[PDB]
């Protein structure tokens, strides 16, 4: 219920775009979740929710490939 | 901007070396702060209401003279015509800001007394800047066999440093004691406006 | 499914870059637990160390200011009370001067430290100007005050 109201994620968003300066996976995944509540309530289009989805897949992919065979 | 003539002064005034890009933008910002800061009337003649009709661095620059090649003449002699504004006169206002500050398009005559004293500036930090890294280098002093393809024949040679350039500009603010001598014995703090060196 | 689109965005295809340890919990834990690519601590393989410059600063611009030192000697051109009231100095000027430049970037409703605060707290307090880091008019009433006064005086 904490991410209904508008001024709890209003907030939420800050603290997100903070830790953002190092992206890892589990960043990249709450910032897809914000943007997915953003879309939902007509506040963003499909289409920067799919640029996202595209940045967190490359950055998996990334980590992925760093990993032993 | 300005970052090569201020080469070519700095080579004039002794610096052969290569300095950075630091040296020459904090110099650029040293003259244009200058720039943007700045018989005759008040001689004896003037007592009356009528008037009427009438009737180191030498030393060292000979040395230096002495001291070069026919190229190295030539490139001196060519080199000694750098200037801040000859033939540059929108590009100078522009970098001055002179619609800003004051009003647009003066005479020639102040462009050429601008240009003769930003090169003055130049020439004197240089040759303060130059004697501060020597006097460090000096006090500082007191495993590769073999050999490769690409270093240097002998090197040793350096240029001035943000450091020194700093240390001259410290130099080059202070004021004489005769416009403090009328706070001696009191706790009163001075300030000024910036010198014009 | 999912859209796999013919060409990404210049954001996906990025080249990482080196980026700070963030989060706050701390760094060298030995304890059970990350980005593309963290970036290198520094360190120092040989050499004098800080622990050594460090306290010869304090002779070097003594030297500086001096004028010069004569051959064979050096290092003790301040007594041991000289030292201590110079240290104190140093101290007090970086905290005023620091507690001033934060209090007057609040005040003109900034939310970081900038250079500016500092350069005009050190011109307009201690009359120091440091290079390389990038008027007023009488209005009408008193024009008109000053017109009168004259106008008296005649």
């Amino acid at each position: 219920e904490y991410w209904q109201n508008q001024e709890n994620r209003d907030q939420l968003d800050t603290v997100i775009k903070g830790v953002m300066d190092a992206p890892t996976p589990r960043r990249y995944f709450f910032q897809a979740f914000m943007s997915l509540l953003k879309l939902h309530n007509k506040q963003e289009t499909p289409q920067d929710f799919n640029r996202v989805v595209d940045e967190a897949i490359q950055l998996s992919i990334r980590k992925w490939h760093q990993l032993p065979k | 901007a300005n970052w090569f003539e201020l080469c070519q002064m700095m080579y004039v005034s002794g610096e052969t070396g290569e300095p950075s890009l630091e040296t020459t933008g904090i110099i650029e910002d040293i003259v244009r702060q200058q720039v943007i800061e700045i018989g005759l009337p008040w001689e004896p003649a003037s007592f009356y209401s009528v008037e009427v009709p009438e009737r180191q661095r030498l030393r060292k620059a000979d040395e230096r003279t002495k001291a070069m090649t026919k190229e190295e003449y030539v490139t001196w002699s060519e080199f000694r015509q750098a200037s801040f504004t000859y033939r540059k006169g929108k590009r100078f206002r522009e970098w001055a800001g002179f619609g800003l500050v004051t009003d647009s398009k003066p005479s020639d005559d102040i462009i050429d007394i601008l240009g003769f004293l930003t090169f003055e500036m130049v020439q004197t930090l240089t040759e303060e800047a130059l004697k501060i890294k020597e006097q460090e280098d000096l006090h500082r002093e007191r495993l590769t066999g073999g050999g490769g393809l690409f270093d240097p024949p002998n090197e040793g040679r350096t240029p001035v440093e943000p450091r020194h350039i700093q240390e001259a500009f410290r130099r080059l603010q202070q004021r004489p004691k005769k416009a403090r001598a009328m706070l001696n014995g009191t706790k009163l703090q001075q300030r000024t406006q910036l010198k014009l060196f | 499914k999912l859209p796999i689109p013919k060409v990404l965005h210049d954001k996906a295809i990025q080249m990482p870059q080196p980026v700070p340890n963030i989060g706050g919990a701390g760094s060298g834990r030995p304890t059970y637990t990350q980005p593309a690519l963290p970036k290198t601590p520094a360190f120092q393989l040989e050499g004098e160390g800080e622990r050594v410059l460090n306290k010869k600063k304090l002779d070097e611009l003594v030297r500086q200011v001096c004028g010069g030192t004569a051959e064979g000697q050096d290092g003790n051109m301040l007594t041991p009370e000289v030292e201590e009231s110079v240290l104190n100095m140093a101290d007090a000027f970086v905290d005023n001067v620091l507690h001033q430049a934060c209090r007057n970037a609040k005040e003109r409703g900034s939310k970081v430290l900038e250079i500016r605060d500092i350069q005009l707290v050190l011109e307009r307090v201690y009359n120091i100007r440091i290079p390389g880091y990038a008027k007023v008019q009488p209005n009408s009433n008193w024009i008109k005050k000053m017109s009168a006064v004259q106008a008296a005086k005649v």
